[PDB]
């Protein structure tokens, strides 16, 4: 009863930086088998078979996309730029995360570089934290006056993802499934 | 404030641009390969271009950070590789000029060639001809008419040309801080490190002086029996202590001397083993043969292949009006992509070139794991010595039995053994000498210590005293007949082969050794042996972040060059030549058609 058909059928995918957030509400997600290509299924405080079992109150369910060495990272406790400077989640991480490979649906012949990650920034990252701002980053003692290069960089940087490369940078989609429990009342149910 | 810290950055970016730049490139070159077209080759052309000063661009915005205040060994090895920068110190006049000269030598020493003075109408172009007729010649007036015409005809352009060159090349080399030319060549070995790794330039020209030094006699008693054998095919016309002529070498420079197998074989009676009938009766195709040297790969313990591979790579001619190239090559294009092109035959040969090209392309997947500044082999050499070990491994009788393409009642035939031995010898030992004399003429030359009016004899004289090849005319010095051939024309160093065939023989020993075999070095088979592979696995996926000198100890026991195993796999040859006891050891050279 979820927009789950949106939610994994979405035409485009948000940048790394600026990844989407969404609530769901009054619905049980009912997956059979398969559909993470890449069977991961990487969560803690729940068994994949006793998910039914419980209900939920707040639900962020992310969405966006990375290159293939990258999706070792997504996980507590784990370093990386895309770790440190993108995407951070604290010790205690309860959610189950799917990912997919759609090389079908997401690369052009000629060259795809609409997709962005933040590469540089001055402090580590605080969990939940969006930094969309597109200030200049600084490196050097000496004032750069608007004019790029020699010791201060633009921060941002392009993907390119083509069809014919492998598998290790193919474009997989990622979703994490948050969920927590506390006195909020219900909003999620199941196969009642 | 850490220029540690700043070229840090620098390569971090440095790592993606010149990755997604790198990948675009190589996509284009391989469109272009694949299909020609004016539309390619202006691709080509601009994306050359943009490549070039791309290039030149980034590397002096790096060129803004010191070297002796840097501690990390990766992060000093990556900000030297980017520092090393050429084409960039001369001015535009000069570097214009450099191109023109350059561009003159690419276009005239392909424009220029001879044709027959008797018959002026009946004569063809280079490709075809010429090497049809040395390839498919035995007249000595027709082979020397040739070999002259060819030599009279290229010198008398490519010299001048050639010495400009050569002399803004010295100035441009010594500007840059380095003692020549040569001293720049010659520095592509030297590895910086403590605890006894230091490498300096002389030890290179030592250790390849100590091994040919000792090797040389094994070349004086297989250059006899080839004499012989050559007297008896052509009568009452050479020296029988003398030289081989240069035109009677099969090929205009003799760079191999595949040509004289049929006229060396010791029984014609028994002939070479050649299962190319029963592999043409089996009726298989390009798909099997892969897949059989595919087989082969795994059962040693190294990995599949990739899908994209059998996906897009292509084998059998489409036979559409569109034309394509047939020259198998080895592409490794990255980005986890490797491809093959190729046009197969059944033949043993094209068996062996289609198992090397699967082990240079394993070795490419090898050595991919590092970044972008670090997916490089450790030196010229080690992809082809790593292609040619295990094809001499898989060039064995045992190994063509036990994939069952031989009737069970055939006996180990030893005579059919030494063939293919006394075959593989004659290619091998006959090739390298050629190499590390030319090596040696063109280190001398760019360094200087061959004047102008001496280029020529100093030639002549190092050919005779090394090799023992005499010529059959005189010649003066405005020929320049040691850059016929291509590599020497358009600029390529000649080193990486002679080092090639010695790393290839200490890979197959050490590999070999520890396969538990009962008999000589020699036939050894590596298939069902995953502690071989294992070892070799370390070898393979180091890549270039560590010192080749550590590297190479990894595998063989010891970092340092040697050229035992060469001895150990010749040793039944030497024993066998009881043939030649009728043979005078040492020589005088100075019989020649010139009397």
């Amino acid at each position: 009863l979820c927009p789950f058909g949106e939610v994994f059928n979405a035409t485009r995918f948000a940048s790394v930086y600026a990844w989407n957030r969404k609530r769901i509400s009054n619905c049980v997600a009912d997956y059979s088998v398969l559909n993470s290509a890449s069977s991961t299924f990487k969560c803690y405080g729940v068994s994949p078979t006793k998910l039914n079992d419980l209900c939920f109150t707040n639900v962020y369910a992310d969405s966006f996309v990375i290159r293939g060495d990258e999706v070792r990272q997504i996980a507590p406790g784990q370093t990386g730029k895309i770790a440190d400077y993108n995407y951070k989640l604290p010790d205690d991480f309860t959610g189950c995360v799917i990912a997919w490979n759609s090389n079908n649906l997401d690369s052009k012949v000629g060259g795809n570089y609409n997709y962005l990650f933040r590469l540089f920034r001055k402090s580590n990252l605080k969990p939940f934290e969006r930094d969309i701002s597109t200030e200049i980053y600084q490196a050097g003692s000496t004032p750069c006056n608007g004019v790029e290069g020699f010791n201060c960089y633009f921060p941002l940087q392009s993907y390119g993802f083509q069809p014919t490369n492998g598998v290790g940078y193919q474009p997989y989609r990622v979703v994490v499934l948050s969920f927590e429990l506390l006195h909020a009342p219900a909003t999620v149910c199941g196969p009642k | 404030s850490t220029t540690e810290d700043l070229a840090k950055t620098f390569l971090e970016k440095f790592n993606y641009e010149a990755e997604e730049l790198s990948y675009q490139n190589s996509l284009a070159s391989w469109n272009y390969n694949t299909n020609i077209t004016d539309e390619n080759i202006q691709k080509m052309n601009i994306a050359g271009a943009k490549w070039s000063a791309f290039y030149e661009e980034e590397s002096q915005h790096a060129k803004t950070y010191p070297l002796e205040e840097i501690q990390d060994p990766i992060i000093k090895r990556q900000l030297r590789a980017l520092q090393q920068s050429g084409s960039s110190v001369l001015s535009a006049d000069k570097r214009e000029r450099l191109n023109t000269i350059l561009n003159a030598m690419s276009t005239i020493y392909s424009t220029g060639k001879a044709c027959n003075p008797n018959n002026p109408q009946e004569c063809l172009l280079l490709e075809p001809g010429l090497d049809d007729i040395m390839e498919n010649s035995k007249d000595y007036n027709e082979r020397l008419w040739a070999w002259e015409g060819w030599r009279s005809e290229v010198g008398k352009q490519l010299r001048p040309l050639y010495e400009e060159y050569v002399a803004l090349k010295n100035e441009m080399a010594r500007a840059n801080n380095y003692e020549d030319y040569g001293d720049y060549w010659r520095g592509d070995y030297e590895e910086e490190w403590a605890d006894g790794y230091n490498y300096s330039r002389n030890q290179l020209i030592e250790d390849v002086e100590h091994t040919f030094t000792q090797i040389k006699p094994l070349y004086e008693h297989l250059h006899a029996y080839v004499r012989a054998k050559l007297m008896d095919a052509y009568p009452s016309r050479i020296s029988p202590t003398g030289c081989l002529p240069a035109h009677l070498l099969g090929d205009m420079w003799g760079r191999f001397w595949t040509n004289l197998y049929p006229l060396m074989v010791p029984f014609g009676q028994k002939p070479n083993i050649d299962v190319t009938d029963a592999m043409v009766n089996q009726s298989w195709d390009a798909r099997r043969i892969f897949k059989e040297a595919e087989k082969f790969f795994v059962s040693v313990g190294l990995p599949n292949m990739t899908e994209g591979f059998w996906q897009n790579s292509m084998l059998t001619e489409p036979g559409d009006n569109r034309k394509v190239v047939c020259h198998p090559t080895a592409w490794d294009l990255g980005k986890h992509d490797f491809r093959i092109k190729m046009c197969t035959k059944v033949t043993m040969d094209d068996f062996l070139t289609a198992h090397h090209e699967m082990g240079h392309i394993q070795y490419d997947m090898a050595y991919a794991a590092q970044p972008f500044l670090l997916r490089n082999g450790a030196n010229e050499g080690f992809h082809e010595a790593v292609g040619e070990i295990m094809s001499l491994s898989a060039a064995t009788p045992n190994h063509l039995k036990n994939i069952g393409l031989l009737p069970p009642d055939f006996s180990e035939d030893s005579e059919t053994d030494i063939n293919f031995l006394l075959k593989q010898a004659l290619t091998i030992v006959g090739t390298l000498p050629f190499t590390y004399m030319l090596e040696k003429w063109r280190w001398m030359v760019f360094k200087g210590e061959i004047p102008k009016e001496q280029w020529m004899q100093k030639w002549w004289e190092m050919k005779r005293d090394i090799v023992g090849v005499v010529e059959p005319l005189p010649h003066d010095e405005t020929y320049c007949d040691p850059a016929a051939l291509f590599h020497v024309a358009n600029d390529y160093s000649f080193i990486r082969y002679y080092t090639r065939t010695i790393y290839q023989f200490q890979f197959q020993e050490a590999l070999c050794q520890i396969a538990k075999h009962e008999g000589p070095l020699y036939k050894c088979d590596i298939s069902n042996s995953r502690e071989a592979g294992q070892k070799l696995h370390e070898m393979l996926s180091l890549g270039r972040s560590k010192p080749w000198t550590f590297a190479l100890e990894r595998v063989v026991g010891a970092k340092t060059m040697d050229v035992r195993p060469l001895l150990n796999y010749f040793e039944p040859l030497f024993t066998w030549l009881e043939q030649n006891r009728n043979s005078f050891v040492g020589w005088n050279t100075d019989w020649s058609p010139y009397a």
